[PDB]
């Protein structure tokens, strides 16, 4: 009776929720659905990233990515850290083609610790050297 | 003296839904402002209006105005139902409790499917999709809202349907022969009503709708008939067949075979999950599996519907 | 019997991969329980994004909340975007009193669409603008 | 000849649990590289070694070893109680079989109580907290690494107090007068297990592990020679509650004010939510609650000896 009601009609709601939360989280977090991050080492603990991703996931997909990895990766309260973040300009937003070549890699970004700060400063030409 | 209140409750059971909608519609209406700066603005309209010209988003406040409805509905179920449908088939001269029961809930089923099928006819009449034009499944996709009317009776066929699943599952006292497939029914009726509503395609959906108020309204009318003394149930039986396979499977094969091939054999179904454009080979199979049960479970009726005819045209 | 084992073993461990869930998710993104992100909108859709919190969270809590907030906030594919991010480098890492004064504010960004993308570029004073 | 080997195997249990065990020790054991590279090295080794320096961090090895050696020790239970204890009972002469089955898992009590109760003991003198001191509970407080001998007691003591909660739940055939206070007990020593470990303090753990163990081996001792002809059954029992309040409730007051004043009577409160810091009112409360049933709970086993105390006594 009234309790099989309640059973149901709570499995039902819980499920519209679910599938409404599927959309509005997948919809706010895309960007490790279509861009991949690839990194590569430099001489130290600084490392290269960039996104490597469909024709889709645009300079959005790159930029969260690439932030959402920085601050992941490397904890600050034992060194803190300093990064550069240089954009691609002779690419429009939306770049990729389907196949798999993709050519050329929008933004790109190098990340240390203090210690080889230095490294950074000369890595990255001129944009803004931010020390986190 | 409260007692004789208690006996009107039992014997007459849509007083609660509607002191408590009456109530709420007193206290909208009396509120000074209709704005939506309310709450029960957002309990008894729809929500999420574009501006202020026509067109509405969706949220929340959707399933609120969902309940609300339930509550409505289940007071016009049993308002109708007993204050005019009772005397009105006592009258009928036909004395029985299993026919005359069967007979007060195809006639409810004719008053409410009289009222949908054409206001759905006409919500389709003022779109792209005119008699069921097809090629508007493909137009825009990803369109995150509706036209007032369109939406308002989404809703409402969304608050009843599941008004009728709940009523289903409180088990009253005894389905009857044809039971399984009918929950069966339903419950696939409501998962289709919130999948083609909340995965953003509704114009895909309007149509299966039409389908399925106008044959049943249909149905319950030559049941009714039949039930009381027939004189032309035959004929009427007749409209009703012709018009089931001609809607029902005809529309629901057009249906199908377009979605199926517009939307598969074409090279436009990539995700590009942002604008939630995942037209593609994802959110394809799950409607379509859910079209097909449709259809299934009504060649299983008309196979029922065969066999009807066969018996009674054998004697 | 052996159902009973098995019901409460799984609840067993289902509240233990609650709690570690909860572990790494609130360690990943505590940004929204220390650092509130306060907007201040200028003449037209651009808006004054910083971060005011408490000691705790640092020029961490800062970048990460005005990248989130901005890639949420601004729906790209109607009409690109155009940021710049402006370091306050007046101020150590960790630099928030408990006591609700807060003092300086530390990152601090500009954010809004093409359309009054001269604003942006006029408001940010030499560091690079970020378009988007 | 099958049905000999299900014969042993339901007379004799441990068969099966000791044939899979010694399957995972050879095929580890004679794969040649015992590193960390294997899988075995998972199941058998405690994991996350910190370099090659006396650290460890945490993760899900943790749990894959927790399950192999919940084997081990089910075998163990088997094996022991059965093979030595069943005919060493026998042989002391006392013949029924609800006493030879209470002294059957007293017994096994003691020896499992006493091969843990002095190890730990040894694991807590090579350490900052020599005899309870209870100043290093607040030392480093958010360690994500424990010493090797240290961590592999605390998850020897997970297993084996979550295969005795699994055998009770498992509910055998009679608890007996004393089960419902037992199974709390039980339920409350897991979720102080793998509380205290998973949130980065076990210094705040080890003395009352160490209590509880040596507090249960005199009990268990005690009430096994009562059982077996006493003679001096008496004065073991008057060890036992010495020792009882001594260790018991003087040093879980010590630890419960220890931890309330040394932690509150501070200014240092603060989440700081990356190291994850949140000694504070937050943990507290959780941690604090849980050693308040345990007190509560050793309050009551206090009232029942002392009754028991009085009543023989008394005659
Ligand atoms: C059912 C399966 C459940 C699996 C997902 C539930 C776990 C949620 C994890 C949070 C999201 C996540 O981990 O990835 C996030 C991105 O979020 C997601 O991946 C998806 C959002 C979660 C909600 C998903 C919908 C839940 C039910 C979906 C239906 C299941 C269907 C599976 C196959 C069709 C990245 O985390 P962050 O560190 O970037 O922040
Ligand atoms: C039980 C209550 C459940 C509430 C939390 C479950 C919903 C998860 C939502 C994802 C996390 C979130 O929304 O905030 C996220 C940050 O994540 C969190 O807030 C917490 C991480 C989720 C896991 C929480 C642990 C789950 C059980 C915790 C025990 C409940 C105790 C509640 C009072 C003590 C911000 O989302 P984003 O867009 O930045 O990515």
């Amino acid at each position: 009776k009234i309790f099989n009601l309640f059973r149901v009609c709570f499995i039902s709601l819980l499920l519209i929720a679910a599938v409404e939360y599927f959309k509005y989280g997948t919809r706010i977090n895309y960007e490790w659905f279509h861009c991949t991050p690839i990194k590569e080492p430099q001489s130290g603990s600084v490392i290269k990233l960039w996104a490597r991703g469909g024709p889709f996931c645009d300079k959005r997909g790159e930029y969260k990515t690439i932030v959402k990895r920085i601050t992941r990766d490397y904890e600050p309260n034992d060194e803190h850290l300093s990064f550069c973040i240089i954009e691609n300009d002779n690419v429009p937003p939306v770049h990729y083609p389907i196949h798999e070549d993709k050519g050329e890699p929008g933004y790109v970004a190098y990340v240390g610790y203090d210690t080889d700060s230095e490294l950074v400063q000369e890595l990255c030409a001129d944009s803004t050297i931010y020390h986190m | 003296i409260w007692f004789s209140f208690r006996e009107i409750s039992y014997r007459h059971a849509w007083i609660a839904p509607l002191m408590i909608l009456i109530a709420v519609y007193s206290a909208y209406f009396t509120s000074g402002n209709t704005t939506k700066t309310n709450v029960l603005h957002r309990f008894v309209a729809v929500s999420y209006q574009i501006g202020d010209t026509n067109a509405y988003g969706k949220g929340i406040n959707d399933l609120c105005f969902v309940f609300y409805y339930m509550i409505f509905f289940t007071f016009l179920r049993e308002f109708l139902m007993d204050v005019v449908i009772r005397p009105f088939a006592i009258r009928l001269h036909v004395t029985s409790k299993h026919r005359i029961k069967r007979i007060m809930e195809q006639m409810y089923a004719i008053f409410y499917t009289g009222v949908s099928g054409p206001f759905g006819i006409y919500c389709m009449y003022h779109s792209d999709l005119w008699f069921f034009n097809t090629k508007a499944m493909y137009r825009t996709y990803p369109d995150f809202t509706n036209p007032f009317l369109f939406k308002v009776f989404y809703l409402g066929q969304a608050a009843f349907w599941a008004q009728q699943a709940c009523i289903l599952v409180l088990q009253l006292e005894k389905p009857r022969k044809d039971h399984n497939e009918l929950t069966f029914h339903h419950i696939v009726t409501l998962l289709l009503i919130w999948s083609s509503y909340v995965f953003h395609f509704t114009k895909m959906g309007l149509p299966i709708y039409i389908t399925m108020d106008v044959s049943d309204f249909l149905l319950s009318f030559s049941k009714t008939l039949n039930y009381l003394d027939s004189g032309l149930a035959f004929f009427s039986f007749a409209i009703f067949v012709v018009a089931w396979i001609y809607l029902r499977h005809y529309i629901n094969l057009k249906i199908l075979w377009s979605v199926l091939t517009q939307f598969r054999t074409e090279g436009n179904y990539v995700l590009n999950f942002a604008t939630q454009q995942y037209k593609c080979w994802i959110s394809l199979p799950i409607v379509f599996v859910l079209i097909g049960a449709l259809q299934l479970v009504n060649l299983y009726w008309l196979f029922l519907i065969f066999r009807v005819l066969y018996r009674i045209l054998w004697r």
